[PDB]
């Protein structure tokens, strides 16, 4: 009888030294004289790590301005000119070329921790893969490197965790295999990003006080925009706590109203996790609110 | 307690249908739900035929790019591939091509393929003619059916062609 081998976590430790310590682990172990057990292993507590890890990183590429480093333009980001959308909905949001980078580097990769997966950002998806064909050893392909490891990792286990539940072998000793090679290759692209994340020289450009999510949105780009981009705007805001001056902009202006709400009516928004009903309400009262107000 | 075993993969673009084929062929639910499937997944439906039963041990792939390290492993595995593109989504179509590319690369010599136009339902909105695509089909010999996960339409007898194309090469 071989030993019962699985990878544990302690509570309160980091995804990047968690991944440490099973790579170790996987390294360092003849698989052969063991025997795998997935089920102590905790997914839930992965996925929040990870996400948290997403976080930190993503507040760091803006901090450190990473996103300024990356231009050739002062197209309103990074991938605007990618999108050949034509401002319609794709899985519930439309492409808005003033989305901070950070931003676009959450949704592109924190874990939905409900059904292990991504709830989608799809207007970015197209744009960004574009983006990455033209601009190998840019920093967001560097990053997004690291951070795909980092959605597999966390694919791979509950692979194997499920495949473990349906006796599946031929699936749980291979994907072990894999899981060590996903290991390594995770700590080689954690080391190589460290340069891709170095302060440019030219100083950090003034705080937006107007969103969390975009750049600066001046009237006359604002009014280009159409309803579903407004709309999808609407949306996001609402992922501050505190309503926005930018939000309050849009919802002030008459002339905006008609397109924001029929996106809404649309329907294209109805598959979001992100409450879309409830926001939307909330945003109709907001718009109620506002139109009051804005009758003197 | 089974007569056989087909491993199946389904690949296309992102959000072209797979997982609500999936979804709908093995539990029979739809979600309107937006998910995008990262990695891969499986799901394990048996069908019975001829009348020996066969499990099918489907495997779902995330169609992103940046997936395509993890969604290539499970190639060479499956006795069927299904590309899926999505009716209304012109390069989507466009990217079978490619799709095709993929399983000539990493799958096994003899793979049972199987062209899918998933969201048959959108009738308005639909941009890749039926005729068109079963053309392209029969240039290349791989069965073609167009389906709506939605509405049920043909997802059933998407997979039980599938399986039987492959039962008659075994
Ligand atoms: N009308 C219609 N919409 C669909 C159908 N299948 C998928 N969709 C929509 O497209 C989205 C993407 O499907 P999904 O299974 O996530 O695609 P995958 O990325 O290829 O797995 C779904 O959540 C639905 O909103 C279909 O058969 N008919
Ligand atoms: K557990
Ligand atoms: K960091
Ligand atoms: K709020
Ligand atoms: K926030
Ligand atoms: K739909
Ligand atoms: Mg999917």
């Amino acid at each position: 009888s071989l030993k019962p081998l699985t990878l544990l976590m302690t509570s309160s430790t980091s995804f990047s030294e968690t991944i440490n310590q099973w790579a170790d682990i996987l390294k360092t172990t003849d698989m052969e004289k063991f025997s795998f057990d997935s089920n102590p292993i905790n997914l839930l507590e992965l996925v929040k790590q990870f996400n948290l890890y997403v976080d930190e990183l993503a507040i760091t590429c803006e901090a450190n301005n990473v996103w300024a480093k990356e231009r050739i333009d002062s197209t309103p980001n990074l991938f605007a000119l990618y999108d050949n959308s034509g401002g319609e909905a794709i899985h519930g949001h439309a492409f808005v070329p003033y989305y901070k980078e950070s931003i676009v580097l959450r949704r592109l990769f924190t874990v939905d921790p409900n059904t292990f997966n991504l709830s989608r950002f799809a207007a970015f998806e197209g744009p960004c893969q574009l983006y990455c064909k033209e601009h190998k050893d840019s920093a967001w392909v560097k990053i997004q490197t690291l951070l795909t490891l980092g959605n597999g990792i966390i694919n791979t286990l509950k692979i194997i965790k499920q495949a473990q539940a349906f006796g599946i072998d031929e699936a749980v000793t291979e994907n072990l295999k894999a899981l060590k090679e996903q290991f390594i290759a995770f700590q080689l692209a954690e080391a190589d990003i460290k340069e891709s994340l170095k302060a440019p020289s030219f100083a950090e450009p003034l705080p937006n006080k107007e969103s969390e999510f975009f750049y600066p949105i001046d009237e006359k780009a604002l009014a280009k925009m159409n309803g579903y981009q407004l709309a999808t705007i609407c949306l996001e805001e609402l992922n501050s706590p505190k309503p926005s001056p930018l939000i309050e902009r849009i919802l002030s202006n008459k002339k905006f109203w008609k397109r924001i709400n029929s996106a809404f009516e649309s329907g294209v928004f109805k598959g979001r996790t992100d409450d879309p009903a409830g926001k939307i309400a909330k945003i109709r009262e907001w718009h109620q609110l506002l139109q009051i107000s804005g009758k003197k | 307690e089974y007569d056989y075993l087909f491993k199946l993969l389904l690949i296309g673009d992102s959000g072209v249908g797979k997982s609500c084929l999936l979804l709908r062929f093995a539990d029979d639910t739809y979600t309107e739900s937006y998910i995008s499937t990262i990695g891969v997944d499986f799901k394990i439906r048996t069908i019975e035929l001829d009348g020996k039963t066969i499990k099918l041990q489907i495997w779902d792939t995330a169609g992103q790019e940046r997936f395509r390290t993890i969604t290539s492993s499970y190639y060479r595995g499956a006795h069927g591939i299904i590309v899926v593109y999505d009716v209304t989504d012109q390069e989507s179509f466009n990217n079978v091509k490619q799709w095709l590319q993929e399983i000539d690369r990493y799958a096994s010599e003899n793979v049972n393929k199987l062209l899918v136009g998933n969201k048959c339902d959108l009738t308005t909105k639909k941009v890749v003619d039926y005729t068109t695509a079963k053309e392209f089909a029969d240039s290349l010999g791989i069965p073609f059916l167009e389906t709506s996960a939605k509405n049920a339409t043909n997802v059933e007898q998407s997979f039980m062609t599938m399986a039987a194309e492959i039962k008659k090469r075994m």
